[PDB]
RNA sequence: UAAGGUGGUUAUUGCGGCGGGGCUCACCUCUUCCCAUCCCGAACAGAGAAGUUAAGCCCGCUUGCGCAGAUGGUACUGCAGUUUUGUGGGAGAGUAUGUCGUCGCCUUUC
RNA sequence: ACGCUUGGUAACCGUGCGUAGAGUGCAAUGGCAUAAGGGAGCUUGACUGAGAGACAUACAGGUCGAUCAGGUACGAAAGUAGAGCAUAGUGAUCCGGUGGUUCCGCAUGGAAGGGCCAUCGCUCAAAGGAUAAAAGGUACGCCGGGGAUAACAGGCUGAUCUCC
RNA sequence: GUCCAAGUCCGAGAGGGAAAGAACCCAGACCAUCAGCUAAGGUCCCCAAAUAUAUGCUAAGUUGAAAGAACGAGGUUUGUCU
RNA sequence: GAAAUAGCUCGUACUCCCCGAAAUGCAUUUAGGUGCAGCGUUAGUUAUAAAGUUAUACAGAGGUAGAGCUACUGAUUGGAUG
């Protein structure tokens, strides 16, 4: 497992071995990629996804990837604090908590979504 | 001769089976090594013993390359 | 070689509080010499303090 | 409704087959009891059929 | 004598042989053979095996081979004489093979029927089993 | 219709071989900064968009390796009597054969 | 397996194949790669007060364990940590020693001493340990019992024996 | 013979059968009766009941209680192929 | 003293009715003795009672018989390459 995808699948496996989410306090998965980072709120106990944010919409201003990730985190926090979701379990999806992932997490923490 | 020694049995085996009720702290399986893995509402101890977490009905449901995953359906 | 050590609290016995906090552990007189010191919880003072081997 | 009567003796029969007779209304070699024809009694008759006779 | 060069354990328990061996009762690489028609299992020893083999090999001097579809794999022990009952198992006395009713022991491929019957009849007089002469179907 | 993300289903779901594709995915260019190599921007992290389906990835085919696997018969076995047997249960191996997956939820698309 | 000075296909290196044949201090079994195997950073939960509920069970004992409170270590946070991948590494009671403790302290006040918590001293190894302290002969023997148990003979079976 | 496990019996159990046998087969004895039906096992006599019926085998008194070998044989009945 | 002690042998006196075992496990200066558990008797408790026994239907975990080894560990017959 050294093909830059198997290596990430291993991390995702040993993170999901302990990170999950019910209807209340769902899971927040992140997907990085070369451009246009994505984030999603999944309910692992029942299937259906609650919401999803991405840097592809008429709300994101161009700039550095760190600022884009912070804006995406603020957007997903403001969108999730509409129905009543207040807590989340932030996983990583196989990405180190440093850089764009940490920027998204801090942008979500500046807003509500207690986690 | 030189062969006259043995140790007492540890009374291992399978406790409450996959169709019976358990409670919050009932021992489900005593093992030497995790050959019955814990599932939902079932945890494992230091001695690889399977304990229940809530009251319910046991269910083994062997799967994933012939590996027992003992779980509890709450009721 | 494995000896029985008694780590007694160091900041204790200096205040006007009766008692003494001790921890009975094991050690090796050859691999770990020189009066091992470890931070342990002092149940009398209700705070963590450094206990040094007697 | 079938009639079953004990024809042999339970002196050298195991404890299971000896309790299978007491489960029915049989306690003596000269007895005869009438039961239904549900599948429960036709497992006891199959357990001890070499000791009883089922006429009808 | 035929015996393993080495093995894991020296002493082996003496089990129970239930007859009608369901494997090894068909001829392969040979057209004639002898098969056990006994009623219970037997222990064929290496001395008997070697005696039967040499008796069948002296006949048909250099014609054909002699396939031995058996091997004395289990050790049989015997404690010395004038010894009371029970101080542990005795030393390994000899080696034997389990023969169950239906097993084929010897086979001959080269010689014709007239010689292969006589050779196997001469060899079967050294074995403690009732043996019958079997011929292959494709013959 | 197509792709990306994320789950359920014990490889009939895998491995390999042969052709096709790129709004999203991926290689690709650099190391000032955030971050790192018991040596290396190889990996991780960041800053970009000159190029590319070559590879990763996804589709279509392949019984090739794997995996699954009958019906029938046999071994074995519970109960009853006995050299025989009668009643029920019934394998393993092997043969024919099957398989190049299937079921949900979100975003961009037609 | 293929390449390369020492270097030898068994030292190190490079590229493939390799679901586990390695390793898990020490015997065997079970388990473990989405690691229980290996590395780096920070640390001492190898904490205090305790035990819902079970498994073993003659007793003495033994094993696992979820919530709560007080303060901690790691982590961004969830969350984990009340010693080691799990089963062996052990010794009851009495007596005596050490630390803490207005608990008691024989008229009163102290003290000697005792009590409670933590802990030390036993190849008590014949390891449920009869004492702090222990070896032999009797054909000079004696008493109480046994065919519960041997020597002669009988009985069952032939390993040995003899014969075919 | 000895040491374990799953049953039954004797132990602590009379009665009937195998000639006589603690365990083998049938069968669990509250008494009394010059009553009847059966289990195991049997019906020529000792000794209760068939010198009963139908079919075939054995010539060895094999057998009528239990229990036998490797290896011989032109004993006999019977099925198939040839 | 003295009726020393004897975990040893022997003996233990009238009748009728009812119930009815064990020769196993753990310890023992213990093995032909005891202590506890297991099996028995007497009496009393569970009531809109509870528990037992046998069988049927449904649902579970197992690694014995069997089978197999080119599926590991060990052994192993015969041919092809060498």
């Amino acid at each position: 497992s050294l093909t830059k995808s198997e290596r990430r699948q291993r991390i995702k496996f040993r993170i999901r071995k302990t990170i999950s989410g019910s209807a209340a306090k769902p899971r927040l998965s992140v997907f990085r990629s070369n451009k246009e980072i994505y984030a999603q709120l999944i309910d692992d106990v029942n299937g259906v996804t609650i919401l999803a944010a991405s840097s592809r919409e008429k709300e994101i201003a161009k700039g550095t990837n760190v600022e884009i990730a912070a804006a995406v985190g603020k957007l997903v926090a403001e969108k999730a604090l509409k129905a009543g979701i207040d807590t989340i379990t932030f996983d990583r999806g196989g990405y180190l908590y440093h850089g764009r992932i940490k920027s998204l997490a801090e942008g979500a923490r500046a807003a509500g979504l207690k986690f | 001769s030189k062969n006259g020694r043995e140790s007492e049995s540890k009374r291992l085996g399978v406790k409450i089976y996959g169709g019976q009720a358990a409670i919050a702290g009932n021992i489900i399986v005593r093992q030497r090594g995790s050959k019955h893995n814990p599932g939902e509402n079932v945890y494992i101890s230091k001695d690889h013993t399977l304990h229940a977490r809530v009251a319910g009905v046991v269910k083994f449901q062997k799967k994933r390359d012939n590996k027992s995953y003992v779980s509890i359906i709450p009721f | 070689n494995r000896i029985q050590v008694i780590l007694e609290c160091t900041e204790h016995k200096t205040s006007g509080v009766p008692g003494t906090s001790r921890y009975i552990t094991t050690k090796n007189k050859k691999n770990t010499p020189d009066r091992l010191e470890i931070k342990k919880f002092n149940p009398i003072l209700k705070r963590v303090t450094v206990h040094k081997e007697i | 409704k079938l009639l079953v009567k004990q024809v042999r003796s339970k002196i050298n029969c195991p404890l299971s087959q000896k309790r299978g007779l007491e489960a029915l209304g049989l306690r003596k070699l000269g007895q005869v009891v009438e039961h239904e024809s549900n599948p429960a009694i036709l497992g006891m008759i199959n357990k001890v059929k070499h000791l009883v006779s089922v006429e009808e | 004598m035929l015996q393993p060069k080495r093995t894991k354990y020296r002493k082996v328990q003496k089990g129970r042989m239930k007859g009608n061996s369901q494997r090894g009762h068909e001829l392969s690489n040979g057209m004639f053979g002898i098969k056990s028609v006994h009623e219970d299992g037997m222990f064929l020893t290496s001395r008997q095996i070697e005696a039967a083999r040499i008796a069948a090999t002296r006949y048909m001097k250099r014609e054909g081979q002699l396939w031995i579809k058996i091997f004395p794999d289990k050790p049989i022990t015997k404690k010395p004489l004038e010894v009371r009952m029970g101080k542990g198992k005795g030393a390994v006395e000899y080696w034997w093979a389990v023969v169950k009713p239906g097993r084929i022991m010897f086979e001959v491929g080269g010689v014709p029927l007239s010689v292969a019957k006589e050779a196997l009849r001469l060899a079967a007089q050294k074995l403690p089993v009732k043996t019958k002469f079997v011929v292959a179907r494709d013959f």
